[PDB]
């Protein structure tokens, strides 16, 4: 209906929980390996959040993987403060961490997070 | 909260 | 970090995300049953939006099923409504479906849903 | 978007 109400904070009240769910590892369902590093997550929020995750976890035989390795040059820095944004919306972007952080959204396909890098390393030169 | 959106 | 910078339309870029995600039926993991009728689910979404479904995928034993079954005085409909609301944010609350969309927010424990259904019958007497 | 929160 075009009728409908809607409550302002809902989408951001979900998310929270989702990231509560994700610290007390509730219903995660798939390890991401970056390097010597494992990070527990839900499918749903990465293929959410992520083009590389969302073309993954829709292929007939990867959506059944319950491990899923990086390619080693990620960094598992990046993935971890990218991770965060994903269930949180808030980036920690440092100047020490920009470069892997950009050069992650790149590979995990965060068109938002990859537009944020480029205009504050424009801003730097 | 509610609003109309 | 308290230096993050945060993504406004992050929250609801996700959850529109996750309801695209339902409609296709991708990776829904639970089946909840309303008298005849039955509806799709992710349990991580209906976990972060009523206390009904939290205290039940927290469960050592119901975490597992992929069937939930409905106390059968649950109207579908407003079963419906409301599953919709948690893939939203928006709430299809009309006269004719007020008193079971309310009835049925009670009972999944979704309190700001039950505050604004008892606020829209105080102002219909 | 991007904002200060
Ligand atoms: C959340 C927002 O920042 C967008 C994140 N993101 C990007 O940046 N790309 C390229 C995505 C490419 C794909 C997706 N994910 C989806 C896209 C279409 N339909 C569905 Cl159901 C999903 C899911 N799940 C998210 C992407
Ligand atoms: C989204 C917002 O409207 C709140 C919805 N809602 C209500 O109304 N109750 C009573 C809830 C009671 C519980 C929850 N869910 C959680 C609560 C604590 N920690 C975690 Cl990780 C979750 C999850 N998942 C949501 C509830």
């Amino acid at each position: 209906a075009d009728s409908c109400i809607q409550f302002t904070r809902h989408a951001s009240d979900v998310l929270l929980n989702l990231n509560r769910l994700r610290s007390r590892d509730i219903l995660t369902d798939v390890v991401i390996v970056v390097s010597r590093e494992q990070f527990r997550a839900h499918k749903t929020v990465l293929m959410a959040c992520s083009g590389l995750f969302y073309s993954i976890f829709t292929d007939q035989l990867k959506c059944n993987l319950s491990v899923i390795n990086l390619d080693p040059e990620i960094n598992p820095e990046g993935f971890c403060i990218l991770l965060d944004f994903m269930y949180t919306s808030r980036l920690n972007l440092r100047e020490g961490n920009i470069m892997a952080v950009m050069a992650t959204a790149m590979y995990l396909q965060m068109e938002h997070v990859v537009d944020t890098c480029r205009k504050f390393i424009k801003a730097s030169e | 909260a509610w609003v109309i959106p």
